[PDB]
């Protein structure tokens, strides 16, 4: 029990700010190193070592005081690219060098959209026997996905893409089978849509 | 120019032997090897703080180490098992007075039994849309095991992470997986049929002389795309 | 867009604290209301009327100051019980009185377990066919837990239950079928429980 | 002594009308009425500032309201829709200076087309265990139609919230549900055979003529238990 984060689970909507509260044993004891972990090698955040502190870089700041266990780790205009896990690490005696990383603290941060046009459409292949994919885009981030109803049909779960031209930023997820029964409202009736939504018929 | 190690994916059958590289030009004394997993978090294997010396981690056994020059630090696992399948990381301290640890790209692994497990992904475009009010089309792979593999869109010959996503996981079809990833762009730029879109999926496999997959074929490492028009329309 | 609460979702082990940030309208307006609501009808916490303010009700702190948007919402000593969504509400002009509610802050905190022993049993009925049922219990609350393999099995998820005489808090998780075929390790492996867990053989 | 409304549960086809009471003798100026539901978040539909004057709130068709006297501020539905599932919760502003508004417990009511759909649920006890190191049974209702049940667990007849622990949401058949509880006592306690379990669930239904099921039965409030004794192993 050598480091332990809270919040275990943050979920925020874009931009407001983070507070991440990082404790750790006092004997003896090293520099807490930060980093940020999104499907790939962490990386390499803060170094703490000896200091007071008072310290930032770019839109971070490390600053820890004693205070026997603490770190503010603060965060500004939160942004759909900083979804990741944060690790404090550690560093202590005897036998260095060495890392003791926690649970980590999973972040994810929500894009704003303004208008949405949530609706469900249905999709063909190029060259098939004519099966086909139905795609539930437009709508609010908040919305929840539901998982694979018979579990023989397969379901994504909320997906955000951007566009830097258009500014445009929008969630999505898919649902398909190879099933000629199968359809995009008698599909998705799994969990409920909101009312904004589109069926084409 | 930093941690640098390989290969990034492998596969194999149990009781087996692989060894994995790690280089770091960057003159460091101290390098390290981690492991990682969804549950099990980021732990500890072997690590060295100088050419020659090693010592061992918090998960010691499985593995082996040997360090002959400073600049690398590879390790070995001498019998594969299922225990085994995980994201490794080779990280580096340097140090002098420095904590600070830096990682390699991470290399993933895994061990199964049969090996007639693994399976080529089936790669399909599917071209929408009826109530196009602005255009976002997406591509599905399925069917593949084992779980490695690179998606990512080609337009018109060159690669765009402009309007692309894609799942952060693979769905399971029950061993085995399918993926889906989708770009959206302006409803004028599909509707030139000028346009080309290709959906390419690398998935990485078998070498040599497994000998392939039950029913023949090969899961040799390759690259499998699909293609779509621009529609007049 | 008269309310607006951060963050959306929040997860925290037992104890530490929870900031729970507020942003309302300034013309016009009145008092914030806060309530939890725990699966039953909003409970009244706290009434901010005119008031500066520094205030503190029980374990929590209601103080607002302006800050054209703000309130503080302390915690202390986050206990299991305390899981809930939290509403700021709202109240202004014209056409008096309203309410209106956010989406609200869900909130979820998780008990510690010190000596986890994990593991699953297997159960008979009283008079029966001889179905049985699964039972996953005494894992610690970080661990998650995967929905229904083909859909026609049944899994719940995490359940925590106490005793007051004992201390113990254990937490917990069923899934059954009425298939003879039906075996606890080979039912659960589609999440991958820790090595800790039990299979009596 | 607060706001009390009702009933607490009500299932309906559509096309059916429905009165839902709210009685305060609080001695309150203002009466609220609220809809609620997973997705859509908590919204007013129609409020009272005093005895013989009412106003629309944000969802006012589908409903309407009378308020005679000080004290009941009731609503009805007219014609029932599925969109009218939901929880509705009665409120009580008061007021004089003061914007504190009390709720009554809450009621739930589903709308569904054929009615036939309602089925009474299935009550099982199941007796753990081998490896009881230090003992924790476990209930199953199975299969019930609509989703207003009221679950407990009665120990030599008496209810007891000590180590029960239920799910906050039932699970999905396919309309249908199913729900589970548990609860854990004392190693010793269990193996005293003179102790007796009940794990009993009220189920609230039909009441008149509706005329019942598919297949006969009736699908009326009841309530269904199960049954277990200490064992001596
Ligand atoms: C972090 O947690 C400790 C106790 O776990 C507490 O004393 C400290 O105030 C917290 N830090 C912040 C910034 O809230
Ligand atoms: C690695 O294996 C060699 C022989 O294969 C052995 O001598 C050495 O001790 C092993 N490494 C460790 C750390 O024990
Ligand atoms: C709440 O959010 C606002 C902006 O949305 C910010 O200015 C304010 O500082 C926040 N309050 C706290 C206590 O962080
Ligand atoms: C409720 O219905 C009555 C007649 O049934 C009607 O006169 C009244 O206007 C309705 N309520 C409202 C708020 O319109
Ligand atoms: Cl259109
Ligand atoms: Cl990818
Ligand atoms: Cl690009
Ligand atoms: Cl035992
Ligand atoms: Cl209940
Ligand atoms: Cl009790």
């Amino acid at each position: 029990p050598k480091v332990v984060q809270s919040p275990l689970s943050l979920v925020v909507h874009e931009g407001d700010t983070v507070t991440l509260n990082c404790s750790y044993e006092v004997t003896n004891f090293r520099s807490l190193l930060w980093y940020k972990q999104e499907k790939k090698a962490p990386t390499f955040l803060f170094m703490l070592t000896s200091s007071g502190i008072e310290k930032k870089s770019g839109r971070l700041s490390s600053i820890l005081d004693k205070k026997e266990l603490f770190s503010i780790l603060n965060i500004t205009a939160t942004q759909t690219g900083d979804s990741a896990v944060y690790l404090c690490a550690w560093a202590g005696g005897t036998s260095y060098g060495k890392l003791t990383f926690g649970q980590g603290t999973i972040l994810t941060v929500h894009p704003n959209i303004q208008k949405p046009d949530p609706a469900v459409y249905q999709l063909r292949d190029s060259k098939s026997s004519d099966k086909s994919v139905c795609l539930f885009t437009d709508f609010d981030s908040q919305t929840n996905v539901s998982q694979s109803k018979d579990s023989d049909v397969y379901i994504t779960d909320k997906c955000v893409l951007d566009m830097r031209s258009m500014d445009f930023k929008s969630n999505s997820a898919v649902a398909w089978s190879n099933k000629s029964d199968f359809a995009c409202a008698n599909a998705f009736n799994n969990s409920i849509i909101p009312e904004d939504t589109f069926f084409p018929s | 120019a930093g941690v640098t190690q390989t290969p990034k994916f492998r596969i194999l059958k149990i009781g087996q032997s692989m060894t994995l590289q790690c280089t770091q030009d960057m003159n460091h004394n101290y390098m390290y090897w981690y492991r990682q997993d969804p549950g099990m978090g980021l732990k500890l294997i072997y690590y060295s703080v100088g050419a020659g010396i090693t010592d061992k981690g918090e998960v010691p056994n499985g593995y082996n180490v040997s360090r002959s020059t400073t600049e690398d630090f590879p390790l070995r696992l001498e019998l594969a098992a299922p225990s085994q399948t995980s994201v490794y990381f080779c990280a580096s301290r340097h140090g002098l007075a420095s904590y600070e640890q830096y990682f390699g790209p991470g290399t993933r692994l895994t061990v199964t039994e049969d090996l007639k497990n693994v399976f080529p992904p089936e790669v399909a475009v599917f071209e929408p849309s009826e109530a196009e009010i602005s255009a976002t089309l997406v591509c599905l792979a399925t069917g593949f095991y084992p779980d490695h593999v690179e998606l990512s869109w080609w337009v018109n010959g060159k690669e765009v992470h402009s309007g692309v996503c894609t799942d952060p996981q693979p769905l399971k079809e029950q061993s085995r997986y399918a993926l889906s990833s989708r770009l959206r762009v302006s409803a004028t730029f599909w509707q030139n049929p000028r346009n080309h879109f290709r959906c390419q999926v690398q998935f990485y496999g078998l070498s040599e002389n497994d000998e392939w997959t039950q029913d023949r074929a090969k899961p040799v490492t390759q690259i499998v795309s699909a293609e779509a028009w621009g529609r007049a329309d």
